[PDB]
């Protein structure tokens, strides 16, 4: 099942009863569009603290469009959608409340313990290797590179 | 032919627009050509080459 | 005994008085699709930071429904519905109490209980085998086992 | 795509529902101006604390007009605009909030991961080489050269 920007901004706008399905308030196109704009722009900006993520921006000079695909997977939807809400509540100026930023930590951290990744410090380069690797025979440095 | 110093000049005069060139040899001749040169024209080495492992 | 989704968000809706039988309203077939919603993309996550416990993802493109099984052990069931509720009670611009976060939590924890891991790490691998252990010749095993080297002779990655 | 001025500024006024479509209001020409000016003196300003990062500034002795554009890449957008619209809510006379500080301090943070050079520390130039280090073949290779 595709995950397009257009419904991912409508989760965004209902899990605080801004416009909903339900609800009798026939919310402009205009603020879709911006709110499409803002994903974009925080998830453009994503590119440097979360690392990269699977997002497919829209190459060229085409401006974003609520029906065009994300690229992202599921396993996202709820970690971005609760981002979108914080960064977008102070356009209709409301106070988020303790549940909601609850609920946005745990779905941030699934997300970034999901992203996860840790290096190994190699050896240095000057460090010796023993005789037991027998080298000259069965390796050809006495010495570790530990180099790219 | 460096004006602000003078002792690198290696040539009588600069070379402007419109002056005159020409091609030494022929249209599309081949052959096989001579050489001759300094001691410190040029220079070759052969690097060595890692074991495996 | 077979769960259903469906049921699953009745529980979750009933759990907090707001569609339940003990009240002035019903529960709306609105309320109903954004629960199911909410459940698939809940456990999507899940897959996650808890470990896998069994869900059953509808394939293709087909909406999930409220009839359609689920596959959950029975045991699982309040600590689902919990944290539905939990992440579903701010639509309706509620506040949750804290003896509702208190059996949510309880119910988060005796889930995970169940799931643990324990890697109960290995040995290093230059690590010698005792003389005790009588090794021999062509069986090896003077040391623990270990990753063992790729040699190629085609590609001088020395 | 491209960015130019003006969007910026727009940006800076709907996050705070100063002139947008999420309200009936529209903007004053007056606003404009004062964010225009006010966004060039920042980025003038911020060529010493944060760093330069590639903003194009007036050239000769025209004014700087909204439409033109700025050269700053998308993924700084949203930490300029967070810093405008906390230098112009004074104007206004309005208060910020603390989810608003929240997301303006975290995107700051952002350009201050990428714009980042940590220093490394050179040797003396009086403290010796190694004998190991054959040092009887190059230049000035029986110390360490220093700096520069």
């Amino acid at each position: 099942t595709v995950l397009t920007k257009g419904e991912i901004v409508l989760f965004a706008l209902r899990k605080f009863a801004i416009a909903s399905n339900a609800s009798l308030t026939d919310v402009e196109p205009q603020s879709i569009e911006d709110g499409v704009n803002d994903l974009e722009d925080m998830m453009s900006e994503w590119m440097i603290n979360p690392g990269d993520i699977g997002y497919a921006f829209a190459t060229g000079d085409e401006q974003p469009l609520p029906d065009d695909e994300s690229g992202l997977p599921r396993k996202y939807k709820h970690a971005v959608g609760y981002q979108l809400l914080l960064r977008m509540l102070s356009d209709y100026s409301l106070e988020p409340t303790p549940q909601v930023l609850s609920n946005a930590q745990r779905s941030y951290d699934a997300l970034m313990t999901d992203t996860l990744v840790v290096p190994s410090m190699r050896r240095r380069g000057d460090f010796p290797v023993g005789q037991g690797n027998k080298y000259d025979v069965f390796t050809s440095d006495r010495y570790y590179p530990g180099d790219l | 032919y460096d004006t602000t110093n003078p002792q690198y000049n290696s040539v009588s005069r600069q070379v402007e627009a419109g002056d005159a060139v020409s091609v030494v040899g022929t249209a599309s001749q081949t052959m096989k050509p001579n050489l001759f040169y300094n001691k410190f024209f040029c220079g070759l080495g052969s690097i060595p080459l890692p074991k495996l492992h």
